[PDB]
């Protein structure tokens, strides 16, 4: 669970 | 008022249950939780939807999207359901099920 | 707990669209300000039967949802989402008695619900939240019917989106 | 979402849509397995709504969805309707989803687990971008 095989990416980290 | 095709994100910062008082008086209860006033918004239809933070590589379900300021004001926080204060309840429901 | 819908059978919205409620009697009736007694300015809720289709109105809910169900409370409102200057609320007032008026303050949770009737929709109106609804419905006045509780005898309203 | 941006599309692979049968989306929901979805108690959704998983474009026609249909709705009792407190409920699919790389579950919390004031959080959706 949590770990999304595509990873997020959000602007300022 | 502007309904996007595509899944947005932002990134905001909980507060305390005192803080956010501040902001919306007795209507904070122990199974709320507040995110925002940080010049984002929750906003209509975003209803039902996950806060999300990292523990331990992971991200956990911390806030329900609920309820708040009737403009989605990004200087005033979001009220979300407290998923730890839930998640009892969560448990029992599955294994029953 | 139904979802609210339009005379298009559409979701009514949360804030974001107005709609007109049309009298399904009082034949082609709309919603007016009037005076009562002589107030500055006209703050009495009415249908007025020289105005159609008549001022709309938006449904507000703290809710982060972008539709209505009947079991929301709410805020309803002339004019547009910008605006606050027509936000209902129910005052005592002579000689119609608990009248809906436009006022200059607004609570988180409104006193209205939209509950299905007949044909159509009514407002129910709940002094206290927890404790039994109470119908608006009309008194009949200097040529306009006055918005106001009349339990037992609610006005029935289609919800036609304004566009 | 006012003031957000754009995701990287299905990387929040457990966010859903909660449309009623004629397609329009009311509310969001979560993921927490193959079988369930948390969503919110205001939403009052019912069997007759549909959960729709690894969507990122609600206008495309081309994305591989899953229309999910629901077999029983669990409102948590302790819901107030005047309060909305304790707004939660829980959906069990009589379809179960088909985990991929954009379908999958988001984790649960403890009920100790401390998420300090001040922390950085994330939360999605397809609410307005402008109220």
């Amino acid at each position: 669970c949590g770990v999304p095989a595509i990873q997020p990416v959000l602007s300022g980290l | 008022a502007n309904t996007p095709d595509r899944l947005q994100q932002a990134s905001l910062p909980l507060l305390s249950n005192t803080n956010c008082k501040k902001y919306w008086g007795t209507k904070i209860k122990d199974a709320m939780i507040c995110a925002g006033a940080s010049g984002v918004s929750s906003c209509m239809g975003d209803s039902g939807g996950p806060l999300v933070c990292k523990k331990n590589g992971a991200w956990t379900l911390v806030g329900i999207v609920s309820w708040g300021s009737s403009t989605c004001s990004t200087s005033t926080p979001g009220v979300y359901a407290r998923v730890t204060a839930l998640v009892n309840w969560v448990q029992q429901t599955l294994a029953a099920n | 707990s139904s979802v609210v819908v339009d005379t298009n059978g559409q979701p009514v919205s949360n804030g974001a669209d107005a709609y007109y409620l049309v009298p399904v009697s009082h034949g082609h009736a709309g919603l007016a300000l009037a005076k009562i007694g002589n107030e500055a300015e006209p703050r009495a809720v009415v249908l007025d039967p020289h105005h159609r289709p008549g001022l709309p109105v938006r449904f507000e809910s703290p809710l982060f949802i972008n539709i209505i169900k009947e079991s929301y409370f709410l805020n309803i409102k002339f004019g547009p989402s910008s605006s606050d200057s027509g936000v209902w609320d129910v005052i005592q007032q002579d000689p119609i008695g608990l009248a809906v008026k436009v006022t200059d303050t607004k609570s988180l949770l409104g006193p209205f619900k939209v509950e299905k009737e007949g044909e159509g929709y009514k407002i129910v109106y709940y002094p206290e939240r927890g404790q039994t609804g109470l119908d608006i419905g009309l008194v009949h006045r200097n040529d306009k019917y006055y918005l106001a509780v009349k339990d037992g005898e609610p006005c029935v309203f289609k919800i036609r989106k304004a566009t | 979402i006012v003031n957000g941006e754009e995701a990287v599309p299905g990387s929040w692979p457990w966010q859903v849509s909660l449309q009623d049968k004629t397609g329009f989306h009311f509310c969001g929901g979560s993921l927490i397995n193959e079988n369930w979805v948390v969503t919110a108690a205001h939403c009052g959704v019912t069997t007759s709504d549909v959960v729709v998983a690894g969507e990122f474009d609600q206008g495309s026609s081309s994305e591989k969805i899953q229309k999910l249909k629901i077999a029983k709705v669990f409102k948590n009792s302790k819901y107030n309707s005047l309060t909305i407190n304790n707004d939660i409920t829980l959906l069990k699919l009589s379809t179960a989803a088909s985990f991929s790389q954009t379908v999958s579950a988001v984790c649960l919390p403890s009920a100790s687990d401390d998420f300090a004031a001040g922390t950085t959080c994330v939360t999605t959706g397809w609410g307005l971008t402008r109220y």
